[PDB]
């Protein structure tokens, strides 16, 4: 009776349960593990915290409006004010961190729409001003609060076009990256399972973001008659098997 | 026939001859048959 | 090899082609799941498109000039073409960057060819034979402030001396800092509030002095230098959307504002042919 | 002294060419490999992976709108879309399929295309695809594409439709540049009876449509892409 | 091996001379079928007579030019001759087509062989040197429009530079698009009331774009390229009627009109020797 | 480095010798071979077959 | 020795050392003996 | 080879990291004698530092 | 005469290859070596030697 | 393979793979252990 439909994620003291899932990805199949000797560099012994960082962290809602455009992320940010993993990214000079991100959006059998829910490995943004304009620290790193791709452009932030990708790709070809749709008549939520990806062993959190998470609209949403014309989306993500590394001072960063 | 000691000098690689799709095209958790349902 | 089997009538409570792409799965759907096969085989291996394959043959990277002239009373070598460099990078002419993009971390062993040929625009009784210098001049390294610097003597530093008209090659390892070579970068080289983004941080690779050892004739001649990139011993890590947009800048993401509609509009109907 | 005698070609710099040549930095010691996901080795692997496909081209700028296919409730007998298969132009062109299908010259093989339905759950609808293999003109009514290959969908629980259109030739490729002697057909779609929206329901639902290579697929013979050019070069 | 046996005379009921054409077939009657012969052996092999040894030379298949010149204010450098193309093909050229027309479907790899030689014809210093870059481009890809777009970056399409006065020299596999390269065609590329007809429809190879790599010096310079090719590994089908008439057109097999007598008359009658 | 001596006739392209070339194409599949009836191997297998002579040429 | 990797890149072929003219000069159906009667 | 060994908390009478430089001697001192490391290779050999290739150039 | 072909770099001098030469001193005997105390292998093994560091830097 | 008759003529030499700072980091007489006091 065991449905692909329905499932059960416990991580430190935190549980979710979906009755309406549509399997789960893993992104390149691989599943987070921890940093290897023989891929060490750093001789720092690295710390562990376990099941006070691996837990799920909500960020908060966004509302799906028939003129939403699409919102986006960046990990590790999103997460940068998440109570001990949070403080402990300030804290060491380097960190490594792999997640399981589950987005969250229900309504009812009279709804429509689907949203695309995609895991992008290092999206480096464009400035809207074209030329070689460069887009501001602050502007990559929105914290809890994310991109609203519907939101105007800003001086020294990137462009929010929603065919383009951010980056002069089109829309229709984010299927490459892992990614699961939420489609209201199908799905609830989406859950992907993303490894560490980087070109170096460890790196510094605060300086690098090495995932934009995206939730975008694809097929409108049409609500049934004389229903309210719109329905939260919710984002919970969990740190998994997080190792921070080089402890020190405590970072100060821009703005 | 290497005429040069290091291997950076050496033509080009040979075919991988590796391709394996389904890291990009089935990356789902608990496996998918073709046939069975997709969602059960 | 099968590249069909043969398949005849089904009827079925099983059917491979119903699937739900909310998943994320390409579910590997063929011919025979929906209509009758015969067998026919492959013929065919996948070899040229083995991505060493891809990114393995020479595309031009960089066309720099520089003129053999009495550089007496120059003020600026540099800038009068007495001599040149190349802050090295592979993403400013287009062709082989989208190529390189459609992956995020690459890693290979380059290999470079050298085309230096000259022009004399104006009257000159001869062609002279000049002898080409390019230095490869590295971070930290004295840069050239003369076309005649001690720099020249290069006694530490990789140079290759070459004809005009004729092709220098030589091939260098893979010197990137990291395990691969990284073609984006979403980040910055520290926390400043104004500090610049991409990867223009990241990889720095160094110049590339080139000069003409001979002194100055009484004409004038202009030498162009053509560098080709091949890399060879190609590893690729996470393939990405291709380039959908015209670029603007070396090593960073930005496309030009009213730029115009990429995908073709049809000239009909969502019904037409 | 060994006698030799040199060849015609000798000096020639062929940019395709693969031999061995000295090392500029003798003796250096590259960084250590780490471990990154997702190695791509083929890139018949990932032509595999399905993309969008902007079937609704009819826009005018380009627009999330324009992998819209739209749905009427309660139509019959009618036409829901219709497209040639020149798979490096058009709808085909800026999919991943058809950006890649761009940098070869010929192409062999199945490909897949699908249509995953997003009406509300409440609604129901039985579409007819066709494939037209070359040799006829597009169909014109459903009667006239119902005799070419085709799948009856009946949209349900299962979201998702995957068509596939075989590879039907004479020759044994084709060029991925449009070609006549060398055209692949068309594909149409069609009500098989008709979209019925459930009470307090109401406008267009839409169909995305995704398109993908089976493992069958050839591409061979490089070349450069149409899909992107340059003035002058570009700088930091 | 013998070439003939020796036989001696004959009285038969048995005779091999004696046939029916009608038939169609080449009765294999031999001198000692009626005289009598005194042994002899071949001492040959017909080696030269190989199909691979009959296309297996160069033959000049094409002869274009391009100019280097300043190309200030050209509003056309195809025009101009700052480049030129060819429309690949091997029957423009007749002694080559005549022998390939000897069979109906043919199939090879291709050896070339480029030579390039300078003129200049007004008034010139010198011979400058310039280096002439031959770009394989295929159906489908960026026509290059100037002589120095950035199609000629040609990162992904295979090309050689080399310099005038020299020989260029690579094989291209066998790249037709069916088993065998067709010599004829009885069709169209689709039924079209209007659509063109013969072979010019199927074997497309694309072009071959050639320009000089060299800027421009005072005087102007003519380069002449001359492309050889050489059939290898050659299989070649159905053997067909030697050409009679002269050729017209590259992929028709129409004659001109008012042609003249191919077959020589008698000076004499049917009787004279 | 081998010491070499290069003879008379470096460099000429004679149209009839037979050596090894660079394929411009590396890596590339040709078209398998399908059966065709009528191969040719020897131009010798043709003139064995008969064909008629214009000996009446007094037109 | 091949100094190239790809088959188009070696020598001329080698002689068929083939031949056999009976499909063009002999392709009758019913077999014909030399000094046997063409037409029985 | 070890780059670097894994070493844990230490308590001891024997410290290593206290020397008479006036010896002349630099002991070879490492950083799992001061803080708590754990394995990495050295992933290298000196190659490219030695005489022959520092002055053969 | 064997038949030969130049590659691209023909002729050029790179000033970190590392090849055979003629020697100009034909059959020559260079002087015996003698022990001499010190010999140095890498640079690594000098800079592991402490030196002192200007760090009052200020004048 | 050498081509030249005089060993001045061979390329360069190959890496000591020598490698011992003792001469110059510890030429101290009498032997000094790491973790033992320096000065007894
Ligand atoms: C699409 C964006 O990616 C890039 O632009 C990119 C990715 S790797 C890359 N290299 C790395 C290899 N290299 C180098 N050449 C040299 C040439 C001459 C002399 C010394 C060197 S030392 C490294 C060229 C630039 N650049
Ligand atoms: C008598 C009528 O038959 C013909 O004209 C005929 C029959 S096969 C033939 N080829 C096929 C082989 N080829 C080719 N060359 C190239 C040259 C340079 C670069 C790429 C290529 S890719 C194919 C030349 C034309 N043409």
């Amino acid at each position: 009776g065991y449905s692909d439909r329905v499932q059960q994620i416990t991580l430190g003291n935190s549980t979710i349960t979906t009755q309406e899932a549509a399997n789960a990805v893993v992104c390149y199949a691989e599943w987070p593990e921890y940093l290897p000797d023989v891929d060490a560099s750093d001789v720092n012994k690295t710390s562990k915290p376990d099941t006070s960082v691996c837990r799920f962290y909500t960020l908060d809602s966004k509302t799906w409006t028939t003129g939403s455009k699409g919102w986006c992320w960046k990990l590790p940010d999103a997460l940068k004010d998440m109570g001990v993993f949070g403080q402990n990214m300030f804290f060491h000079s380097l960190g490594r961190s792999g997640y399981t991100v589950h987005v969250q959006c229900n309504a009812t059998k009279f709804h429509s729409g689907c949203l695309l829910v995609v895991v992008i490995p290092e999206h480096q943004l464009a400035s809207h001003e074209g030329g070689n304009v460069s887009v501001k620290y602050t502007f990559t790193h929105p914290g809890e609060r994310g991109i609203d791709l519907s939101s105007a452009n800003e001086v020294g932030g990137p462009v929010k076009d929603v065919l383009y990708n951010m980056n002069g790709t089109l829309l229709g070809n984010l299927l490459i990256f892992p990614h699961q749709f939420i489609n209201l008549r199908t799905n609830n939520t989406a859950t992907i399972v993303i490894p560490y990806i980087n070109s170096v062993p460890i790196d510094s959190m605060t300086r690098h973001n090495n995932v934009s998470l995206m939730v975008i609209p694809i097929a409108p949403l049409t609500v049934p008659t004389g229903a309210t014309p719109s329905l939260p989306i919710t984002v919970t993500i969990a740190p998994m098997c997080t190792e921070f590394s080089g402890i020190r001072s405590k970072s100060i960063v821009p703005q | 026939i290497n005429y040069y000691k290091d291997a950076a000098s050496t033509s080009s690689a040979g075919q991988s001859l590796s391709m394996d799709p389904s890291k990009f095209t089935e990356p789902v958790k608990d496996l998918m048959l073709k046939g069975a349902p997709a969602l059960n | 090899t099968v590249a069909s089997i043969s398949s005849g009538p089904k009827h079925t409570q099983k059917v491979p082609i119903l699937t739900a792409n909310e998943t994320g799965a390409t579910m590997p759907v063929l011919p025979s799941d929906s209509i009758e096969t015969r067998t026919t085989y492959m013929h065919f291996n996948g070899s040229e498109t083995d991505v060493e394959c891809f990114l393995g043959r020479a595309a031009c990277v960089h066309v720099t000039e520089i003129q053999n002239k009495d550089a007496t009373g120059i003020d600026n070598h540099r800038e009068a073409k007495l001599f040149n460099d190349w802050k090295i990078n592979l993403s400013s002419l287009v062709q082989l960057r989208k190529k390189l993009e459609l992956f995020t971390y690459v890693r290979f062993d380059s290999e470079y060819t050298i085309l230096a040929t000259a022009s004399q625009p104006d009257s000159a009784n001869y062609s002279s034979n000049l002898v080409v210098q390019a230095m490869y001049v590295p971070p930290g390294a004295p840069n050239p402030k003369e076309w005649d610097d001690y720099t020249w003597q290069s006694a530490s530093n990789p140079s290759v001396f070459f004809k005009v008209g004729d092709t220098s090659r030589f091939s260098v390892p893979y010197v990137g800092l990291a395990s691969a070579y990284n073609c984006f970068y979403d980040g910055y080289s520290h926390d400043d509030a104004e500090t610049q983004y991409g990867i223009t941080v990241l990889n720095h690779m160094g110049s590339m002095a080139f000069r003409i050892v001979n002194e100055h004739d009484e004409h004038k001649t202009l030498v162009k230098i053509r560098v080709y990139h091949r890399a060879k011993h190609v590893e690729a890590w996470i393939p990405r959307a291709p380039r959908a947009l015209p670029y603007t800048s070396i090593g960073r993401t930005n496309y030009p504002k009213n730029t115009e509609p990429v995908i073709k509009k049809r000239k009909g109907d969502i019904k037409s042919y | 002294g060994l006698p030799t005698t040199t060849l015609p070609g000798s000096g020639q710099f062929l940019t395709t060419d693969d031999r061995q040549s000295p090392s500029a930095l003798p003796n250096y010691e590259p960084t250590p490999r780490i471990h990154i996901p997702g190695k791509v080795h083929n890139l018949l692997e990932i032509i595999q992976v399905d993309t969008l496909i902007p079937m609704n081209n009819t826009h005018t700028k380009d627009e999330v709108n324009s992998y819209l296919i739209p749905l009427n409730a309660n139509r019959q007998n009618e036409q829901v879309f219709g497209t040639n298969l020149f798979i490096g132009d058009g709808v085909f062109k800026t999919t991943l399929l058809g950006e890649i299908v761009q940098y070869y010259t010929h192409w062999s093989g199945s490909l897949r295309f699908s249509l995953m339905y997003t009406g509300p759950a409440l609604s129901s609808a039985k579409l007819i695809l066709a494939y037209t293999p070359p040799g006829a003109r597009g169909p014109q009514d459903r009667r006239e594409a119902m005799l070419g290959t085709h799948v009856v969908w009946d949209i349900g629980l299962q979201s998702t439709i995957v068509m596939t259109i075989p590879w039907t030739s004479g020759v044994q490729f084709r060029y991925t540049d449009p070609d006549t002697y060398t055209s692949a057909g068309f594909l149409s779609c069609w009500y098989q009876t008709s979209l019925i929206l459930p009470p307090e329901t109401t406008g267009q639902v839409y169909l995305l449509s995704f398109i993908s290579a089976c493992p069958d697929f050839k591409l061979r013979l490089m070349k450069d892409t149409q899909t992107i050019s340059q003035t002058v070069a570009l700088t930091e």
